Formats: C-alpha cells, sequence, structure tokens
RNA sequence: CCGGGUGUUACAGCCCCGCCCCGGCAGCAGCAGCUCGCCGAAUCCCGGGGCCGAGGGAGCGAGACCUGUGUCGCCGCGCU
RNA sequence: CACGGCGCGUCGCGGCGCGCGCGAGCGAGCGCACGGGGUCGGCGGCGAUGUCGGCUACCCACCCGACCCGUCUUGAAACACGGACCAAGGAGU
RNA sequence: UAGUAGCUGGUUCCCUCCAAAGUUUCCCUCAGGAUAGCUGGCGCUCUCGCCCGCAGUUUUAUCCGGUAAAGCGAAUGAUUAGAGGUCUUGGGGCCGAAACGAUCUCAACCUAUUCUCAAACUUUAAAUGGGUAAGAAGCCCGGCUCGCUGGUGUGGAGCCGGGCGUGGAAUGCGAGUGCCUAGUGGGCCACUUUUGGUAAGCAGAACUGGCGCUGCGGGAUGAACCGAACGCCGGGUUAAGGCGCCCGAUGCCGACGCUCAUCAGACCCCAGAAAAGGUGUUGGUUGAUAUAGACAGCAGGAUGGUGGCCAUGGAAGUCGGAAUCCGCUAAGGAGUGUGUAACAACUCACCUGCCGAAUCAACUAGCCCUGAAAAUGGAUGGCGCUGGAGCGUCGGGCCCAUACCCGGCCGUCGCUGGCAGUCGGCAGAGCGAGAAAGAGAGUGG
RNA sequence: CCGUGGAGCAGAAGGGCAAAAGCUCGCUUGAUCUUGAUUUUCAGUACGAAUACAGACCGUGAAAGCGGGGCCUCACGAUC
RNA sequence: GUCUACGGCCAUACCACCCUGAACGCGCCCGAUCUCGUCUGAUCUCGGAAGCUAAGCAGGGUCGGGCCUGGUUAGUACUUGGAUGGGAGACCGCCUGGGAAUACCGGGUGCUGUAGGCUU
C-alpha cells in the first residue's frame, strides 16, 4: 500500500454566528481571522494547527482544499491587504509591491505558493484578505451537527471542494 | 452514522505507527456501510478502537476503497447479523433478506431497524453480512419468493398522479 | 462563610507524602541559589519555619534576595482582574531548582555551538524548532500475509 | 394444463473452475440519452431569464524650428 | 516554440550556456477590441375645454403588520399606580 | 419656615459617536453611603508603509493538585457469612474425689478467605485545569572596586571595555501611559457541576452564555428556547423551521416498513402520566418433538399387592407428615382435579385407533389497547387527516430573516491620505511607477 | 522480647514529629533594646498574627549552631 | 573481588530463617590506676590485646513476605467540547479528544562519590 502524505494546506469557512460564543472559541476564531459567519481562510498544517481547529471544530467546516478550489477562491474573491486597507486585485503590480523582497510578483506565484505551502506561506497568507464567500447555494445539511453525523460542521477530507463550488 | 441515501461498502485497512518497540504492526482490516469515506474511516476508527487498543491519533489509515458489488445482476438472498441497543437492554439478531447488492441489503436492514423497532443507526451495529443459499434462508417472508414458477397479479392498483387531472369527468379505474 | 485562616484546606497540600516522613534529606539544604534564578515553590509541612502561603504552592518565581537560611522571590499572584508581581521570603526547605529553564539554557548553548559551526562551511542549518509537521508519504509493505478481519464481538451479558 | 414424486442435462437453463495471446472483438464510468463513482492546470464552447449602470478634464502628439486634437493608460491582437 | 541580426564569440562547459561592440538602451504609422463603472451618430404615440403631470398632503377601499402611554421594577398590555379634553404657567438656578 | 426627609411622584428640542452595574471591603450597615470594579471624555509618548512588543489560543519543555474513578486479600472507621486451630478464657452439659485427664458442644480468640460501604477515609489516581520558559534586558571574553564572605585576587555582587544578528515555536494584532469622571452597588434565566428541602415557577453557590439594555426569522401565543444581532434600499442565497387549507413552499406518478384507537397520534424548552398486563399485531432470542408418524380433534383403556405406613371420630389417592416400590404390561402416578363423612362415580397424567406435516412453549422488544376520575363549552394553533396531512429511517425539489454575497445612497472612523503646481509666447502642462535614492547643472579628449 | 508511633506534644480539629517537636535532668531569661522590608484579610488600607533580615546586649553548647515566646494553623482593640 | 572513615539518593537497601567468610579492617573480648559516670565499669569514659568468627557485619539461598518495575484488567471506569439524540423519568447511546485503579500473571532484590587499605 502507499500511504499519501498527509495534506499540508486546508480551507476553512466559519458557519456559526457571533451570539452566545464561549470566550476561547471567540479567541481561536479571532485568531484564525474568522469574525463573521461565511468568512473562509487558508491555514498550515501542524500540530498547533490541528489542535486550535479541534477546539473550534462546532463552529467550522474545514477540509483539504483542491487546486482549482485555490484557483477560482484566488481569482474571483481574492483581494489583498494593502496598507491596512482591503483592495481588490486588478493588477499585479499590487501584488508585486506586497510581496517582492518574497518573490511573489503576480497571481501566479500567490496561487502556488498557497497551493504548495512555501516557504513564506506566512506572508502571503497573511496579505491575503479573510475571504467572504456567499450562503450555501442549494442550503446545508445541518449546521448544528459534526459533518460525520449528518450536519456540516468539522472535518470533511476532500468534499470542502464541493462546499466551495455553491458558497463562491 | 447518518444513514443517508444508499449505502456503500468500504475496505479499510489500517494500523499502528511504527514504534520503538515494534517496527511493523499488523494491518487490520474492516468492512464498514457508510455513505462515503469519511463517515467510513470514521467508523472504522470507532470499531477498531472498540475491538483493540487503537486510537485514530495513535494510527494510519493505510487504505480506504470501495468495494463494488461482484454480481450486481443476480438476486440474491443476504443474511446479516447485527447488534443493535433498544431503550432497555441490547440484542443480537439475524435478519435476511433479498437484492442484488451487499450495500443496498444492509441499507434495507438500516431501514427496516427503523421502521420495526425504533433503533437508530448509532445504535445498529453491523456484524456479518453473508450471502445465503435458499435451502438455508429460514424467514418466511424471504423463504415465500423461491418458486420457479412465480405468478401473482397487481390486484388493487392505486392511481397515482392523483393531482395532474386534478378535476377529471371520470371516477378512476383500479383494475388493469 | 469561610474562615480566614492562613492554613485552611491545606491538610492534603502541606502534608508529606505517603512513606516519606520523617528527616529532610540533606541535599535540599546544600544546593545553592543565586539572583535571578527560576524557582519553584513547594510547601512542605515537616518544617514550620518560613512557610509560604497556600496560594504560593505550585507557582514558580525569580529569585532577587539570598539570605543565611531563606530566600527572597518575585512571584506573580492573580487578585482579581491585575496581577502582582509581590516578593516573599520563603526558607529554603518549600524551594525547588526550576528544570523549565535549564532545557532553554542548554538549547541556547547547543544551536549557538551550531551557529558557530558551519559559519565557515557556509551551510544552512535549522534552529527554530518548527512544529509536528504532517507525515510523509510512504510504503506499508504487506509481507504476504492478509490482514485480518475484525468484526464485533455479540452482546452477552456479564453480571 | 395443473399438482405430487424421482433425478443432474435430455426437447430449458444456472453457478464455479485450468487454458486456448488476461482466448478474440467492440466499447469503456457508455445518447442501450439512469446498472453503480470521485473529479478537471486531467475543461472548454454556446444560449436563455432577472436587477443595475455608480463615477465624469484618464490624455495623445507637437517641439522652443510648434501650440493640433478629444477614441486615452494597462492588456490581447490585425494591416502596411 | 514569449525562437529569430551580425559579429568579438571560451563570459564556456563541449555547440548550448552566456559575456564585449555594432551614432552607442530613440522605427513609425493606421485599425479591431471580453481592455482603469453606458451609450445609441435608434425609434414610436398623444395632445384646448377635455385632457397631461402633481412623491407628500384631503377622503375612501383593500392585503400584511399592529395591545396605551409615562413610571418603579428581574419581569407591564396588565386584574400595578397617574392620565375626561384644551389653552397658558411649570422644575439642576 | 421654602423646617428636615437615606422615602413616593415629576423632571421640557433634534441628530451623531461610545456605552454599563446589581460584584469586593468598611459603616447601628441591610430601601442608603464610602472604596475598588465596570463607563466616557481629554490627551500625550512612540511605531511601522530590519524589528519591537502583546494575546480569555495552541505547540514544545517543566513543575503544581487529591476531585471523578477506584480500594478495603492496604492504614482509619463501618460490615455479612461460613472454613481450619488451640487451650487463650468463658457457657451448657459428661465421665471423673480431682487432674489443660477426657466427651461433645456454644461461644468468644487466632489464621487464611468472603458479601457490601465513606462529604468530614485512603495505598493509587484521571480528564478539564493553575504557574514558569521559549534569547539582545541573551551568550562569550578581558580588566577594575568591595569596609561582605573568605585556606586561596577564594565566593558573590557591582562596575567598565570588547566580540558575536539565522531576532532562535505556530497563529494573530500597533502599542504604552496620565488625568478628570457619570451611572451602578434590589437582579433573573439556561446546559453542565452542586447544598438545603418530599418537592416547588423554592432557597443557596461554581463556570459560561444570555435577558435586563435587543429589535429580527422560527417555536400558533411568549423577557431567557433554536437561528441570527439591526444605517435607507434593489437583486441573489441561506440558517433555524417548514411545504393539505388557513399560510409563502412537495399539485414529487418520492422509497421502505409499522399502526385502528367506542380516550388514536402528531416535533428541544413545553405545557400532562407510572408500576403492572394483552392469545391485538409485528419483529427477535432460547429450548423442545415430528413419518420409529406428532400438535389438535374424534374414540378405547387409565390395573394387583394396597383401603401402602404415622395419624383422625370418620381419610379407601384426592383434609394432614416423610417416600413412592415392584409383576402385568402397548400404559397407568402409593396419583393431576371434580365429588361424598368415608366410599362410590366422573376425570387427568400415560399408552393405543382414525386423521398425515409441521407443531409447541418461555422470554424479549416496536406500535396500539387496559391501568386513566373535576368541576363555564375547548383546543396536535384551527379545519381536518387513516394508499396519512400519524409513527421510524431516508431522497430530490421548493419557501424566506434586518444573517451572508453583489450594487446604490447617508453618516462615522481610519489612512494623523492628496491639493498653495492657477509653476502659461517671460509657458511647455509629469511625478501610479515592483525595486532607498537627480526628466540634475555645467568643463576637457 | 516484640513493638513505624497504633502514645505524647495544655485545649477543637487537621498537619508535623523517634539518638525528636515526646520523657528525664543541667544551665538560663532571645517572653530583652532598636530602625526598616515582606506575607496573611485586603481597597492591596489599618488592627491582629506571621515571615526573612540588619544593629547592640545576652543565654546555651566542646562546637557547628540554635534562640528576639509556646511545633504550625486562634486566643484580641482606633481617635480623645 | 572486597573492607574501613565520611557520605548522596533513602527498602531493588527492609523483615524472617538457613549456609559461607582467605588477608586487612570492623568487631566481639580482657581490666578499672588515671579521665569520666552509674544502684550496678551493664551503658558511657578510660587502659589494653589472651581468645573467637559464636554474634554484629559482608556475600549467597528461599516456587519466602514486602518493596520496585512491567503485562492483564482496558480503550473498561471516568471525562473536555456537540446535537431540535433516545427516554415519562431515572439514566443511556452516538460524534470530537484525553484516558485510569484492584484482583490475576511476569521480571528484579541496591547503585554510587571522596580518602585510605587487603587480595604481596
Ligand atoms: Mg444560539
Ligand atoms: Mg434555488
Ligand atoms: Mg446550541
Ligand atoms: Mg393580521
Ligand atoms: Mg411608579
Ligand atoms: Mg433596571
Ligand atoms: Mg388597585
Ligand atoms: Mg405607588
Ligand atoms: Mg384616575
Ligand atoms: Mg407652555
Ligand atoms: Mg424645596
Ligand atoms: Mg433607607
Ligand atoms: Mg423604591
Ligand atoms: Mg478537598
Ligand atoms: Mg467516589
Ligand atoms: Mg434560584
Ligand atoms: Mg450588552
Ligand atoms: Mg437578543
Ligand atoms: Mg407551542
Ligand atoms: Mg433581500
Ligand atoms: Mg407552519
Ligand atoms: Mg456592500
Ligand atoms: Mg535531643
Ligand atoms: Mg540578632
Ligand atoms: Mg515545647
Ligand atoms: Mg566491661
Ligand atoms: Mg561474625
Ligand atoms: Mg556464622
Ligand atoms: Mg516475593
Ligand atoms: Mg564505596
Ligand atoms: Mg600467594
Amino acid at each position: 500500500f502507499y500511504v499519501p502524505a498527509e495534506p499540508k494546506l486546508a480551507f476553512v469557512i466559519r458557519i456559526r454566528g457571533i451570539n452566545g460564543v464561549s470566550p476561547k472559541v471567540r479567541k481561536v476564531l479571532q485568531l484564525l481571522r474568522l469574525r463573521q459567519i461565511f468568512n473562509g481562510t487558508f491555514v498550515k498544517l501542524n500540530k498547533a494547527s490541528i489542535n486550535m481547529l479541534r477546539i473550534v471544530e462546532p463552529y467550522i467546516a474545514w477540509g483539504y482544499p483542491n487546486l482549482k478550489s485555490v484557483n477560482e477562491l484566488i481569482y474571483k474573491r481574492g483581494y489583498g491587504k494593502i496598507n491596512k486597507k482591503r483592495i481588490a486585485l486588478t493588477d499585479n503590480t499590487l501584488i508585486a509591491r506586497s510581496l517582492g523582497k518574497y518573490n511573489i510578483i503576480c497571481m501566479e506565484d500567490l496561487i502556488h505558493e498557497i497551493y504548495t505551502v512555501g516557504k513564506h506561506f506566512k506572508e502571503a497568507n497573511n496579505f491575503l484578505w479573510p475571504f467572504k464567500l456567499s450562503s450555501p447555494r442549494g442550503g446545508m445539511k445541518k449546521k448544528t451537527t459534526h459533518f460525520v453525523e449528518g450536519g456540516d460542521a468539522g472535518n470533511r477530507e476532500d468534499q470542502i471542494n464541493r462546499l466551495i463550488r455553491r458558497m463562491n | 452514522m447518518k444513514a443517508s441515501g444508499t449505502l456503500r461498502e468500504y475496505k479499510v485497512v489500517g494500523r499502528c505507527l511504527p514504534t520503538p518497540k515494534c517496527r511493523t504492526p499488523p494491518l487490520y482490516r474492516m468492512r464498514i456501510f457508510a455513505p462515503n469515506h469519511v463517515v467510513a474511516k470514521s467508523r472504522f476508527w470507532y470499531f477498531v478502537s472498540q475491538l483493540k487498543k487503537m486510537k485514530k491519533s495513535s494510527g494510519e489509515i493505510v487504505y480506504c476503497g470501495q468495494v463494488f458489488e461482484k454480481s450486481p445482476l443476480r438476486v440474491k438472498n443476504f443474511g446479516i447479523w447485527l447488534r443493535y441497543d433498544s431503550r432497555s437492554g441490547t440484542h443480537n439478531m439475524y435478519r435476511e433478506y433479498r437484492d442484488l447488492t451487499t450495500a443496498g441489503a444492509v441499507t434495507q436492514c438500516y431501514r427496516d431497524m427503523g421502521a420495526r423497532h425504533r433503533a437508530r443507526a448509532h445504535s445498529i451495529q453491523i456484524m456479518k453480512v453473508e450471502e445465503i443459499a435458499a435451502s438455508k434462508c429460514r424467514r418466511p417472508a424471504v423463504k415465500q419468493f423461491h418458486d420457479s414458477k412465480i405468478k401473482f397479479p397487481l390486484p388493487h392498483r392505486v392511481l397515482r398522479r392523483q393531482h395532474k387531472p386534478r378535476f377529471t369527468t371520470k371516477r378512476p379505474n383500479t383494475f388493469f | 462563610t469561610n474562615t480566614k485562616g492562613k492554613r485552611r484546606g491545606t491538610r492534603y497540600m502541606f502534608s508529606r507524602p505517603f512513606r516519606k516522613h520523617g528527616v529532610v534529606p540533606l541535599a535540599t539544604y546544600m544546593r545553592i541559589y543565586k539572583k535571578g534564578d527560576i524557582v519553584d515553590i513547594k510547601g512542605m509541612g515537616t518544617v514550620q519555619k518560613g512557610m509560604p502561603h497556600k496560594c504560593y504552592h505550585g507557582k514558580t518565581g525569580r529569585v532577587y534576595n539570598v539570605t543565611q537560611h531563606a530566600v527572597g522571590i518575585v512571584v506573580n499572584k492573580q487578585v482579581k482582574g491585575k496581577i502582582l508581581a509581590k516578593r516573599i521570603n520563603v526558607r529554603i526547605e518549600h524551594i525547588k531548582h526550576s528544570k523549565s529553564r535549564d532545557s532553554f539554557l542548554k538549547r541556547v548553548k547547543e544551536n549557538d555551538q551550531k551557529k558557530k559551526e558551519a559559519k565557515e562551511k557556509g551551510t544552512w542549518v535549522q534552529l527554530k524548532r518548527q512544529p509536528a509537521p504532517p507525515r510523509e508519504a510512504h510504503f506499508v509493505r504487506t509481507n504476504g500475509k492478509e490482514p485480518e478481519l475484525l468484526e464485533p464481538i455479540p452482546y452477552e451479558f456479564m453480571a
């Protein structure tokens, strides 16, 4: 048997509101930059990220994004955080200035670095503003319960791509 | 488990991570009936945690793949050994069904359990599924379909599509 | 309400461990504490002189004053919504060097040594402790023996 | 024609099993437009319906030997 | 095939890479557009004592919504208290 | 004298921004104050367009604990039951003048076991959790001062000078600091933990979130439940919940079953029910016997010792006490029941004839039914619904919130953003462009 | 002879204690004079209690040392 | 191989019984004038060297007790977080993570620092 390498990149979408959140879950959501329902972001995986996501399992749906999902998310919803301002990325020079020192100079560099989790994935992801996704067309199964028991919360390995296709 | 839609049968094999104590732990294989591979892996971890001293954090899914039906065109009799939880006590049972696919038979089993004993998928623990010869079948509801010259009519056909001609001057016929 | 005694609710905290009563081993007395060591507090009921208050039991502080028999240490205490770094005097029995700092010190010496080395070699070496990375791809070899089936066992009552 | 019994290819068929180039031939997640999947840097094309159109002196080339014009920047092209 | 000059070519490993000169880092026009937020260099009717426009405001009808305010209170539509209506005066100087 | 009032009542225009507390300590303090806490306003010191710090978070190290659990063949304290020993004593007896000389015993005692326990027990001992560290204020050198400590320029501390930048876990984020200060100091509710109480919409705590201070979609109705928090609008999509009609949405040729109620059932909080039962029906478990011919059902037998022994006035089998044998047999119990005072008589167990293939139990779990009685007429929200519009497991599609996405508009905040360059026949119209800096001025070959 | 404390340590209880903190003797008055710092309730205020020091006079012991009240947790009181 | 003096960790070192100890040493042992202290030269203190491993002490043994360390019990008990899960309740099941303790069955029975000896 050939066990493939554990995925290094995950996509996380907040699927619960602001009302009535435990302080610890609130702090982890703030750290992950999910301050609004149907916000999304990329997270690189390690022990710290695993435990951090486990703490906030009931509030997020996360999975392993596909290359097409990364492409579509960057091109359609991708805005850059330039000068503490949310600027839509309509030209390569905006990327080139904010990430020139890291040899990211266009959309292709940004997408490649995000998808392969490069040496400066932290800088690229932080430059990337959190994605504001629309409500899932076709509806959710059940927001409250876990994905394994027929809900939407928790970890879904590759079904996050199906979710993204309708949420963006 | 949420028995959503029609179930699928998955072969899942897993093992503990290598440790200084033992280089190569034995691989354990199980048949899981599940809507998809994610819940299949979850059920595998649950069952193997009950059986052996194994946990997902101290293990790994070596392989997980759907196993397709060998003969999906031959109607077969399936015997299922099952273990379920009632409102007071747990019971082992054996039920036979009649279908073309093992996954279809197991889905029938789940629906029948829900219908007859109000047992839920998180309560049912499926144990064994075997093709059973018609001579070895012992439930009359399955045995009564074992004859060469099967013959029966459709006595009282209830009119469907009752609303497409919502106002019709006939009184419908139920004998065809 | 409760009582404001200094030793209320310490019958287990200040007690001695099982089969460990009697003479205090002298190694505790024969340790050297200087100015600035990170040190742990653990009240020992065998000696009653210089016993720390129960709220500092299990806390870690920094030594700022060394005296004939006792040591003054600065330790943080959470009082309502604020933390006070207050200094207390504890006799040497109820104190113990913290091993949380020596690991970092040894790491500092070791990565400083490996930074000094390879400086002439020009190669690259990692110093920051990266978190546990995800497991990489590998092959699991079956040795001709197929994995054995696992099935749930039937219910049957024990009691 | 039906019912009961015997039985093992007969005036029907069924299952498994060594090979004959995994026997050979199409074809293949099949518009035999529903027998069962996951997808798209391994994905492109066309079409239909609905809502909106906020902003308003972006310049080009002309060269101190001229003073025009209001279709201009980035990008993708075509012709000489 | 986002390949396209001549050379001196080691700026070189055996040519490709890849450097030094070539009035010395200046070829020009037209045209089309999935290109830093809509335009038409597109049209059709009805207009003098019966017709055009008038969000709101006057009256009426309909569908949906809709418990009386102020106050103390954990909690007010309250089977808690003040209040028939109107004018003027009326309280952190 | 407009006496005082910690107590009632009232306390007059708009928009914009921020936004609480019912908790700590003290008070003849408990309907009130003072003080911390929570708020606002005014600022100030720096910061980025290599690096500093900080965190209701994790990771890697390292300590801290005595709850949940567990234990009593471990300490303390409770606690049941039998085993084996002895004279270590006592108690009923016995042979003995007496004798640990002897017989049983009952006991206390000892040794191994055994049943059940602890908020104020414990050898063990979690999960969740509480500290500390993760570098420049650090490491590595050289040298001075000391009245301290000193076998010893020993130890320690403080001083100077010098060298090391891969800024030494992840993630996120500008930070620090100072004045002045209102209101508040009656709280309540919910999951989980928990004390008193038979219990309570009772009384009292811990953590978190809410209501109060808050509107919106759903739960018919509703301070707290589920979803979601709000500027004025257009389009699209959802959450929770729903889609017979009221009432937007299944007017799907939806899938598989279960259930008949002369009191059916119908969705968290939540608004009504238990023990015990059913040969109603549907599943399941276990054990039997049946072509050496069962289960019914219809018929024949159902005997002797002996009216067995003790018994009672009478007990022949049938009120009572043990046992329960034999030969005859295809079989008959010293008897399963009805009957008389006793019999008698009938009947059963058991075996035969006809009939010729499946039949018996004992449990267990679903729905339904009995258990099930209150007062104005009455409430799955109503109508009503039984090839469901009920119950369980499920599939597509559809409906809509002030939530989410796109667009317009208002305002606030931030960029402590840009513009004095309107530099014009005396001029030459730029400083948006990935790369810290001159469309630089002139002199020689 | 056995005896891990099953005794005692003034008192309630808990902790602690075996060539001792218990019992018996010997000598004494650190229960003395004095300035500061710190902990406990805490507002981080007092009182009370306590902890390390420092400066003198001493006690005890061969000495190292120990001692400025009771083995620790309680036994107490502003202004005028 | 091992002992003595002073120790560190304080049972893997303790407890019960049995066997063996070459040399040095440690001891037992012989006396009370002096030092010193008792009812008692038993203890303590002092002065010695006839005898002995008897005892202490050291090493070893015990299907030894205990102790230490593993397996089993056990992914059981318990438990962070979640659900418009079940149930009239009592309570229980599931999802996401952590994860014990008896009985029972194995293994082991002091390591070591400084100074000084013996094994010529
Ligand atoms: Mg909520
Ligand atoms: Mg739609
Ligand atoms: Mg919830
Ligand atoms: Mg209305
Ligand atoms: Mg009032
Ligand atoms: Mg109020
Ligand atoms: Mg009244
Ligand atoms: Mg009143
Ligand atoms: Mg009135
Ligand atoms: Mg007026
Ligand atoms: Mg007045
Ligand atoms: Mg009052
Ligand atoms: Mg009042
Ligand atoms: Mg406690
Ligand atoms: Mg307990
Ligand atoms: Mg209450
Ligand atoms: Mg609020
Ligand atoms: Mg609200
Ligand atoms: Mg209701
Ligand atoms: Mg809308
Ligand atoms: Mg409705
Ligand atoms: Mg917008
Ligand atoms: Mg003494
Ligand atoms: Mg002194
Ligand atoms: Mg004393
Ligand atoms: Mg003598
Ligand atoms: Mg000896
Ligand atoms: Mg001997
Ligand atoms: Mg042993
Ligand atoms: Mg030694
Ligand atoms: Mg020799």
